RNA sequence: CACCUAAUUUCGAAUCCAGCAUGAGAAGCU
């Protein structure tokens, strides 16, 4: 039922087919070859991305170009990560003068067809029930629980470590019954200095100049430089930094708990154009420079400190890639042992390992049975009649959802068994009339916010925070103003009361806020 | 008799492409998101009705022609059985020797179907007075159909390429006043025999 | 609908009144002036067997 | 292939390696039953385990062992999402409708009995219609008449097959039939006839249905004998 | 030769649609009619049970059957109706399996 | 019979901007701009162009005297018997005049541009508001075919005035901010029905 | 209406005149060479907002004035549809009678426009701090629009030429602090019949 | 050479039609 097109053999690659209803997972680049991989995955319905790395992401719009996916789903952050990855990588073929694989039509039309979602909701898509959970590489690292009807399948995408500072140590779990696991060997051999950043980078300060990726690691790095004190101010050259920098803001609730002002200090100060690159390359002023445009600022310098894979420094306590341990501990932080622990993604040596390391924890493991979901009535339906040519029951009971077994059980085993602010449903309700008779929440706002909490919870309090945000340049909110004789302080005041009206709003459940927006916006 | 004719035809989509859900139920689902639901398959692929595309069309011009040609589009009104387009697509008492598939579209259905938005506007005022959404196919959009002529004569081919040009020109389905529907077609045919399959 | 309503939520836990003949008469007399139509008419019918 | 050991079954198929319960060296899919390291002796620990009361005391051990554990027509749900978590038990609040089938049973809510409901109640209120069971000519004029709409197809067999089944549920059965037939749509403008073959216009094809009118209005005064000999020699079923 | 038997009952497969009748001149509807279609993917089972079985006999079933995937099956064959696929597993049996 | 054949060609003069109208094509674009241009997925400029005419034809026939529909009001219901209800269609009938949508020669990268465009507070004449909007550039070659099924003596006098008045006012949408000034040439001739076979 | 309300308005510039460029693209391509480029058309003319400055002239003499005129300038303010302005530029419901053209110059931008250069100069040293390369138009630069007013009234041209004078004295488009953009009107005003396209 | 902004609102419905026509038989074993 799972075919490892990409992922098998090499570490950059990676293709997963899962025939139940054909669910393709992570699509990317690592010409001819990649054709033979897009024909060998063929018609997908839908196209999971884990993670925004080309690694994993690259070959979606190509599949587009194809027309081999219907519809592609993956959270907010790696969404945009993703648009931000396709748009450079673009510019990164039309410069080098290598023909392309797709075109920005392809891009465009990537994203008509893809349906963010975030973490802990799940969708009943093609008799498929899809969630996703975090694994701490990057903020839009998810997870794919996918409940099929022939087993129960765990595609975690790129674990993190616990030297991260951005991503929950722990990553999240599904909290049901896991049957076959996709596992990473990227640092399947290699185990285990953030303070030494700070030490060398106090000592050296001739201005230090330190690269990274653009993805990750930048952000990481600048974090590290935030939650201390360093009087020498940090920078940020190469202009992808500075952008993702600005979505690691914007898609806060998208990290950890102790991360929910700004995020990363008002320390750094990036640099837009190349032409304050070329007099920060001439500058003397002592500062700490985060490139990802390098040999400007290089060809000066030449601490150097280098920070990744490859007084030149290397520290390597800033990888995102999961230590053999932590791999450990999340099959160990699983509810029932998987049948199968599918090892793809590292090379020959380290799945070596980890397969010995495995089978020595008793589970078995490929290197590349039947589960029978089955629905149990345990209804007596000897009392049956018949209507309208249908032998049909009138039936009172409820549906059971254990694990393997959805039974339906009747009222007497129900009888066995039983031997964010908060604003109140009336308050909310009048607060709600009040600002669309005003028309601050109109049927838009209304509309576009259903959207974004069928989205999730945190989709939709990022949306109505980004609403709510006052621009400290302009003092605009981005809401809808009211209609008459409105001071400001009154303005302010309902502008707050849509916020917290709204929020509490996202504290509810799918339903109850279903039946109060019908009552305003008839449509969502 | 010995042989029948295969036209595979390959059209591809110009201008917006509509044709309406004919389906009661699947209407009365679509109808509380889009007023207007594109003809589709269970399967999510776009039906396109064919047969009288190519019956009109040969009617409208071998009428302009002035050949005996019965109409078929008044109401209720019955084949002869002696036309050119009677022996093609059918009269009271024999069948059509040419049965033409529904257009169905190589891609399905999200990944075709774009749900639009359609105005009236008032003409004194400019507002717009109403708004419905209707579903539309778009334009590079790939059908393909097969029509099998089971005793195939000289002129069939020429007749139904003829029609198809027509339907080029006029529109295969929908709003076909608006700008609806203007398509193109590719034609590859040959004369199979019918014993083919009796290995 | 009684049984339906009060079982299915025991489980949870854990008008004008005007003439007929002016009822067919305006009916008749908004339908030749097409304000009541046969799409209406089905419509509030569909809806009038979903309930009250 | 059915190995042995010290009782051991380990009857293995395509499908899965059962052992029925010295320890075997493959995989045991699923075993069958101090004990725990019996579990633990064992090589690829099992998928399910298939285990009086205590068996549950031990069955949370098998739970705490992180192993699954099974304490001893298809049938498809058309149901909602909803859920919920009351005592560890994923639940839905939902009472419903067992439908068979000859190869499924499915599980469907009251908007399909609804659905269901709305069917029979069209179905049965076109059975039972009105009193189930006039102008004039002569009998020779109905003759002539009804002879020259048959040669022009205008009153056909089909249609006289209609008149003679509704003419058999009555009077006004038949009236009806025939005003719905010559019923003229003021938005469409044809009514429920056979258009005549001729090279005709408007004003005498509008005659010829009046005619047609007022020929199957005027038999219907008639009694049935006279009725049946004059639709015989036109329709003879 | 069996029945082509459904899997599926009437409110799966089963759909009433509208099919019209276009004047050539006007371009209106000047006819309209509501029929009942069995939808694409449904699946339909028949059992063809040959006794005194030749060797020819199967070759012939399959090119009737790969026949009727080119021209139809059922009614309204002309306007794109009917087309299907088959699938088909044989087997020889022995006529006392019941014994 | 007989059919008549007006091929136009419409030159752009100031810049012109007809909104999208498929939903996933929007909503895939407000994060880039918001007020994408009408396209095709063949990456062309898409204009509706039937009601363009029909409104400009209601317009001019309206104050002329001659009784017309007007299909302006919501939910109204062409006569029928008027001018414009026989050329653009009915209720009961269909239009002679079949009008193509507006496709650009050229594709979008050659002549659809991403402008900026403001709103100024008064009293302080600072940029109170910004959006973007994407416009089709000037000069952008438009080709578009209207075939009348069955015309007569005054369907190409009917169409050229309606185009004449577009020009003057305005095709596609923000006309009053004079958006959508256009030119255009028409190619007219009468074809056979009968031409194909 | 039977009639309509069509004037001609002519721009001769007396100052230097500035509007930027609003296209993405062409503001990236002219950025190497010019930070500050003009608003051009792809037929190398210049392309003035016309609309939106007739609008707020309006507003400021009408509300100076006391009439009950609203305010279109302010964050998503929605016009009323009750005022002058509503009913001549444009209100929510109801669209504008005055069509305002954008002003087309008449002469082409290898002509008219020239690219020039601004220091910002600090205040105690007296040296040029920042050069900065812009780009303007020259004097006397003619741009013709046109302003088609559907249902005109009796004091529509009235309150058009109050706007225009408006603009004379306030200058039109950007730079109008350090002395951009004032320039003078000529207005040739007619009434024609709808129906002038007609036979 | 910089720098701020890039949002927001309404509508998303209404109507016509759903009919005809043809064929109801004949063979063998028995
Ligand atoms: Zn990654
Ligand atoms: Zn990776
Ligand atoms: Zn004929
Ligand atoms: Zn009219
Ligand atoms: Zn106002």
């Amino acid at each position: 039922m799972i075919k490892f097109i990409g992922g098998a053999s090499k570490v950059t690659g990676s293709a997963f087919l899962l025939e139940t209803a054909k669910i393709l997972i992570d699509c990317g680049i690592e010409n001819e070859i990649i054709e033979k991989k897009i024909n060998e995955i063929g018609k997908a319905d839908i196209c999971i991305l884990t993670h925004a790395h080309l690694d994993h992401s690259g070959l979606v719009p190509l599949l587009v170009k194809k027309r081999k996916v219907n519809k592609i789903i993956s959270t907010p952050a790696t969404k945009e990560l993703c648009r931000l990855l396709f748009n450079d990588f673009q510019r990164i073929q039309e410069e080098n003068n290598d023909i392309p694989l797709y075109s920005y039509d392809d891009i465009e039309s990537s994203f008509e067809i893809w349906d963010e979602i975030d973490d802990r909701n799940t969708i009943e898509l093609f008799d498929t029930k899809i969630t996703f959970y975090n694994n701490s590489h990057i903020i839009g690292s998810v997870s794919v629980f996918i409940e099929t009807h022939n087993g129960n399948y765990l595609f975690s995408g790129d674990i993190g470590s616990k030297l991260q500072q951005l991503m929950d140590y722990p990553p999240d779990m599904p909290d049901g019954n896991v049957d076959y696991l996709i596992l990473e060997s990227t640092y399947g051999n290699k185990s285990h200095d953030r303070d030494r950043l700070l030490e060398i980078a106090k000592t050296t300060c001739g201005k230090v100049l330190i690269p990274s990726f653009a993805i990750g690691r930048l952000q990481e790095v600048l974090y590290t430089f935030s939650n201390y004190n360093f009087n020498f101010p940090v920078y940020i050259d190469s202009p992808m930094g500075s952008k993702v920098t600005n979505l690691i803001k914007e898609y806060n609730i998208y990290l950890k708990k102790k991360l929910r002002d700004d995020l990363f200090n008002n320390k750094y100060i990036a640099i837009n154009t190349s032409n304050q690159s070329k007099e920060l390359s001439n500058s003397k002023e002592p500062a700490v420079i985060i490139s990802a445009r390098i040999l400007n600022h290089l060809e000066q310098i030449k601490t150097l400190i280098f920070v990744g894979y490859q007084r030149i420094e290397k520290l390597n306590s800033f990888s995102a890639h999961a230590d053999q341990d932590e791999l450990i501990d999340y099959i160990e932080r699983l509810k029932y042992t998987p049948y199968k622990v599918f090892l793809v993604h590292g090379e020959k040596e380290q799945r070596e390992i980890l397969a010995k390391r495995i089978i020595s924890k008793k589970i078995r493991v490929e290197l590349p049975i039947l589960i029978e979901k089955k629905v149990v009535l345990n209804i007596n339906t000897d009392n049956m009649c018949n209507f309208a040519s249908y032998r049909l029951m009138p039936f009172s009971g409820f549906i059971v959802e254990k694990d393997d077994r959805i039974e339906i059980n009747d009222k007497n085993w129900f009888d066995m068994i039983w031997n964010l602010p908060d604003m109140s449903h009336d308050k909310i309700i009048e607060n709600i009339e009040y600002l669309f008779n005003i028309k601050i929440l109109s049927k838009n706002r209304i509309k576009e916010f259903w959207e974004e909490f069928c989205k999730g919870q945190k989709a939709a309090i990022k949306y109505i925070t980004q609403v709510h945000r006052k621009n400290p340049n302009t003092g605009r909110r981005n809401w809808n103003p009211p209609e008459g004789d409105f001071t400001d302080n009154e303005i302010e005041k309902l502008y707050e009361t849509a916020y917290n009206t709204l929020l509490s709003l996202i504290k509810y459940d799918k339903n109850k806020v279903y039946n109060i927006l019908i009552n305003f916006n008839p449509k969502l | 008799a010995k042989t029948m004719k295969k036209i595979y035809v390959t059209m591809k989509t110009l201008s917006p492409l509509y044709t309406g859900e004919v389906r009661r139920e699947d209407k009365e689902a679509a109808q509380k998101r889009v007023n207007f639901p594109v003809r589709k398959t269970a399967t999510n692929k776009v039906l396109i009705p064919f047969k009288g595309a190519l019956r009109s069309a040969l009617e409208i011009m071998l009428k302009a022609k002035g050949e005996n040609v019965c109409d078929t589009g008044e109401s209720r009104a019955r084949p002869c059985g002696r036309c050119v387009t009677c022996s093609l697509f059918g009269s009271m008492g024999r069948a059509g020797r040419a049965s033409v598939d529904f257009l169905i579209s190589n891609d399905t259905k999200e990944q075709i179907v774009r749900e639009s938005t359609h105005l009236r506007i008032e003409r004194q005022t400019k507002s717009a007075s109403d708004t419905f959404k209707g579903e539309e196919v778009i334009e590079g959009a790939t059908f393909t159909a097969t029509i099998t002529i089971s005793n195939p004569q000289e002129k069939d081919l020429s007749l139904i390429q003829s029609a198809l040009k027509f339907i080029e020109e006029n529109g295969i389905g929908g709003w076909l006043n608006k700008g609806y529907g203007r398509v193109s077609f590719e034609v590859k045919s040959e004369d199979v025999a019918t014993d083919r399959f009796l290995k | 609908d009684m049984i339906w309503n009060e079982e299915y939520n025991k489980m949870r836990s854990q008008l004008p009144d005007m003439s007929h003949d002016k009822i067919i008469e305006n009916i008749e007399y908004l339908f030749n002036i097409k304000i009541l139509s046969k799409n209406r008419i089905k419509e509030f019918w569909e809806e009038f067997c979903k309930g009250q």
